[PDB]
């Protein structure tokens, strides 16, 4: 329990940051690879828009 | 971002090079078609090989009349004159032999890198020497080659940057794989000593 | 914040309140709500204050050119407007010079 | 000049439409050698600037155009231009129409620039996020475990 508690706040803050970031987007992310692809589409949209 | 910038620059160079339609550097194909429709030849085509030294002088002397068709008749024009709508708005036509086109009539006085011509009554026209003159083109192939060199350098730089981006992406995927499969135990101590204890 | 003691929470609340003081210096209704909110025996006031903020932020959305009810999403529209106004200023300057 | 005669006169005057009337033509004669910074083809006409009499031309009006003999063996055929150089009263209206047109271009450009900015901001947020965030990203919920 104490180990999980120590881990807790970091995980919770991470979750909240991710939730905010994804909600800001229309998509909800589920994986580091998923984030990497979303970044790639972001770059593509950037290099298009520019 | 930098490879995209190099790509945009190469796009600009490619647009410029495509703008070198024919023969090497675009020439108005409409005016060629008109010279085909009226017995005669394009004036620049007649002087396209004139010396580089006098080419700017000839261009300054001719002014807007530089682009013209050498029609020794002038008779095919008048009936077709009202029939010309696609022709350049200020179409220029001259009477002369295309095979041996006599020097055009100007009351020309040569000033330093310039010319003054009594174009018409109460009309004196002053002109300067241009660069890459309509006459004496000689196809100016070296300009096209320099543009091609720049485009190729841009393409090469883009290729190198794309390869670098690919390597960076590969490194990223390797790191993502590591943190996805070894992040949990990353940097942690050896359990063997503890097992032995 | 579930895993931090009340003292740190109080300290950060105090700092946020200090910031808010300067922030709402200009406004009077928001300032009054803040001035009410600090009584420890009326906690809902604080919540009310937050509502008053969002509510307020909404009326001053100037929806004539903005639509996002949530002020947080209107930042993009304000940025758009700033960019457009910079362009318009350039145009106006050129016009005035000529 | 009227919008109707503006094209006709513009065609009639050709490249000389923009010329400057100098009744002498001798004031520019000394300065001519000095002129290195000038349009490649400067046009000058001789007559009274205030009440200049139309330049004599070998003109010949044709349907929506004007043929002219500029010099011996030389003809310039000026088609009636649209929205000409002469008659610069409604041409100001046309450049106003150009401003109206460019208004939409500026609007579209502003939208594109804002989009670029939003994308850049999102990218930077994600980069920062991952910098601070990957260590525990997508990891299990401690709360349920602690409750259990």
């Amino acid at each position: 329990i104490q180990s999980l508690t120590a881990r807790a706040p970091v995980w919770l803050a991470a979750q909240d940051t991710l939730n905010q970031l994804c909600e800001q987007s229309g998509e909800t992310l589920a994986s580091s690879n998923d984030v990497t692809e979303y970044m790639q589409q972001l770059l593509e949209r950037e290099r298009e828009a520019t | 971002v930098e490879r995209d910038e190099v790509a945009a620059q190469k796009r600009e160079l490619e647009k410029q090079i495509e703008r070198l339609s024919q023969p090497s550097g675009a020439e108005d194909s409409r005016m060629i078609a008109l010279a085909e429709r009226f017995g005669g030849v394009l004036l620049s085509e007649i002087y396209d090989d004139i010396t580089i030294d006098d080419a700017p002088y000839f261009s300054a002397l001719y002014g807007p009349a530089r682009h013209g068709i050498v029609v020794p008749d002038l008779s095919l024009v008048r009936p077709h004159l009202e029939t010309l709508e696609d022709c350049p708005e200020d179409l220029y036509l001259i009477e002369g032999d295309p095979q041996s086109f006599d020097d055009s009539v100007f009351n020309a006085e040569e000033q330093t890198n310039a010319v003054l011509v009594k174009s018409s009554d109460r009309q004196w026209r002053y002109s300067r020497y241009p660069e890459l003159p309509l006459f004496g083109r000689a196809a100016r192939e070296n300009r096209l080659e320099a543009l091609n060199l720049e485009r190729d350098a841009l393409a090469e730089r883009y290729a190198t940057l794309s390869f670098d981006v690919q390597k960076i992406q590969r490194a990223h995927q390797a790191f993502s794989q590591f943190v996805g499969k070894h992040l949990s135990v990353a940097f942690d101590t050896d359990p063997e000593a503890e097992i032995r204890e | 914040l579930a895993y931090m003691e009340g003292g740190a929470l109080r300290s950060m609340s105090d700092k946020a309140l200090g910031a808010l003081r300067l922030a709402v210096a200009d406004n009077e209704h928001l300032r009054d709500a803040l001035r009410l909110s600090e009584d420890p025996k009326r906690p809902e006031r604080k919540v009310q204050f937050f509502i008053a903020v969002y509510q307020h932020l909404r009326e001053r959305i100037r929806q004539d050119i903005i639509r996002t009810d949530d002020p947080v999403d209107a930042i993009e529209q304000m940025e758009i407007e700033l960019a457009r106004l910079t362009e318009e200023l350039t145009a106006r300057e050129q016009k005035l010079a000529i």
